[PDB]
């Protein structure tokens, strides 16, 4: 019996009254449009935006902490080298804005040096992420923005083939250029090569080298695209699993352990992978939201009272939209809880509080590599956790409105079925 | 698992009440927390919230009269209510934001003249 229900659950009686009233249904649909703008059209006040940003900064931060400690070297085919130094610019090396790959004789691989092939793949993702963070990420609904990215590396030493025609695609080592394209979007890449002799003036390093410049135009800076870059960054590290050893700075924070393999940070890498996975799922709700616009008013037909049993074909879409928004909100929350130091324990808590949520740069803007970036995240991790919480706090009303819109629609789908 | 509000009662307009919520560590620790209320004939309405670092914010209907606070050592959430009006009559509830799917029992606040 139903009077008996609506006695103990009077909240349910109100819900049914609201579901029979086009004017309350339309109000709930307006609210869904406004909370959608907040989630996918805004930046500072979008929980969704803040969690995407957090997932990306945690990946970048992880490399800013450990990159300088990581062995790399060898030649182009993942082969060991006899005497190859390959240096990657705008990377957070030890007291330096470059990372030097100069480990010879050892075969590249697991618990050894990172091959130059993996490092190139890693470095490209890093430079793209850093350029995008620096310019500022766009709102989740902006899917056709692009950024330009430029980066350089150098090869020296007898036998070093990491800047060759085969590694690069460029015909003449001195002055040559090659253009290739790639992928929904066309990304154009221009690669250029130059040779600097050992004696040339303005060559302080005492040796001959080849320089490769890569210029990428039309790089997508959408959230989905950047998360894919962050995933590439962290997965390359985890799969290559190179040896590292840290300079334990004889003063404050202490790295645990000091020698080892990079994938030995299992809790940290898992957490970051899980953040990225959750932010990807979160950003996928965007198209669910766009596909089920809630802006048309609903309300009977033929000047005849609204009938919740027959006239509610729109309910399916309203439910899917409301559910997609709630899911965004919850995933955004899950992202923050994966990395928030308040709920973390031991080794993993030290890593985040002592290194990842720290910056040693003399705030400097996002995406800036200095000679003191190494061993600190320098990716605004603490500020982002804080802004995620601030934005969740300012989403109180909207979350209730979304749950109400979902309940209304769910009632109409039940009645229609 | 656990949200448990207390402190409600019948008061006079102009009056004060202090509500409490004892929350489990799971729910409370490192989470935004807040207060909600459900008045006769209406659905649940958000009322106030506070970040882990203690930044409060309020719905317009209670701003300047209610104060939300948190005690991080004891997993406690509080809502000090002043200048109460009949319109504040409701079941008050606390939860994290975003909400844990199971609500506590709430604590009744009634504001009414004698
Ligand atoms: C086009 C091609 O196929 N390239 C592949 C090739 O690359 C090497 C070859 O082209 C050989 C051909 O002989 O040359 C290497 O490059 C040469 C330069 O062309 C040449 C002129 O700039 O300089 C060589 O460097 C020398 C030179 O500067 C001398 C002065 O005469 O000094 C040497 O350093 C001295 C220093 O001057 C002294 O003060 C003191 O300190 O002693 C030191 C050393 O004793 C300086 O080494 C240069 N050779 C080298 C080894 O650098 C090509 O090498 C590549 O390009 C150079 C510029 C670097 O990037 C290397 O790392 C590259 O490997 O073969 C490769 C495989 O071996 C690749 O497949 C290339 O694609």
């Amino acid at each position: 019996n139903l009077s008996k229900l609506l006695t103990r659950y009077s909240t349910l009686n109100t819900l049914i009254k609201l579901s029979a009233d086009p004017s309350a249904i339309n109000a709930a649909r307006e609210n869904l449009g406004a909370s959608a703008k907040n989630l996918i059209g805004d930046t500072k006040n979008s929980p969704a935006y803040q969690a995407v940003l957090l997932a990306i900064n945690a990946a970048v931060g992880f490399w800013n902490v450990l990159g300088y400690a990581t062995q790399c070297g060898g030649n182009a085919n993942g082969q060991e080298s006899t005497s190859s130094t390959t240096i990657f610019n705008n990377e957070p090396g030890y007291r330096s804005t470059s990372i030097t790959c100069s480990l010879n004789r050892y075969k590249p691989g697991y618990y050894g040096p990172m091959s130059i092939e993996n490092f190139k793949k890693l470095n490209e993702a890093y430079q793209i992420l850093q350029t995008a963070l620096n310019k500022g990420l766009p709102a989740l609904k902006e899917n056709n923005g692009t950024v330009s990215v430029t980066y350089t590396y150098t090869c020296s030493g007898e036998g070093n083939d990491n800047c060759s025609k085969k590694a690069t695609g460029v015909s003449d080592q001195n002055g040559g250029t090659k253009t290739k394209t790639q992928t929904g979007k066309t990304v154009t890449t221009k690669i250029s090569s130059k040779v600097v002799d050992s004696q040339a003036k303005g060559n302080t390093t005492r040796v001959s080298y080849t320089e490769i410049t890569n210029k990428l135009d039309g790089v997508p800076d959408s959230a989905q695209a950047l998360l894919a870059q962050a995933s590439t960054l962290i997965n390359t590290i985890n799969t290559a699993c190179p040896y590292f050893s840290v300079t334990n700075k004889s003063g404050g924070p202490q790295m645990e352990p000091t020698r080892g393999k990079l994938c030995g940070f299992t809790e940290e890498i898992s957490a970051i992978q899980k953040m990225i996975t959750d932010a990807q799922e979160l950003v996928n709700q965007t198209s669910v939201i766009n596909e089920h616009e809630q802006s048309t008013p609903v309300g009977g037909n033929n000047g005849k009272p609204f009938n919740p049993f027959t006239d509610a074909s729109f309910a399916q879409g309203m439910l899917a939209n409301a559910s997609a928004q709630a899911k965004m909100l919850n995933l955004a929350h899950q992202v923050g809880q994966t990395i928030n130091p308040d709920n973390l324990t031991g080794t993993f808590k030290n890593f985040v509080t002592g290194f990842l949520a720290t910056c040693n740069n003399k705030g400097s803007p996002p995406g800036t590599v200095t000679t003191q970036t190494f061993a600190s995240g320098c990716a605004y991790v603490e500020q982002t956790i804080t802004n995620l919480n601030n934005s969740i706090a300012h989403f109180g009303t909207q979350e209730q409105q979304i749950q109400q819109a979902e309940n209304i629609a769910d009632t109409l789908v039940n009645f229609g079925s | 698992v656990q949200l448990q509000e207390s402190g409600g009662g019948l008061v006079q307009p102009g009056g004060s009440l202090r509500l409490s919520c004892a929350a489990s560590g799971s729910i409370f620790s490192g989470n935004v927390m807040g207060w909600y209320r459900q008045a006769p004939g209406k659905l649940r309405e958000w009322v106030a919230a506070i970040t882990p670092q203690g930044v409060p914010n309020y719905a317009d209907s209670v701003k300047g009269r209610f104060t939300i606070s948190r005690d991080n050592a004891k997993n406690m959430l509080y809502l000090q209510m002043s200048s109460l009006k009949p319109e504040d009559t409701a079941l008050y509830y606390c939860n994290r934001l975003p909400n844990y799917r199971s609500w506590g029992q709430g604590t009744q606040v009634t504001v009414s003249s004698h």
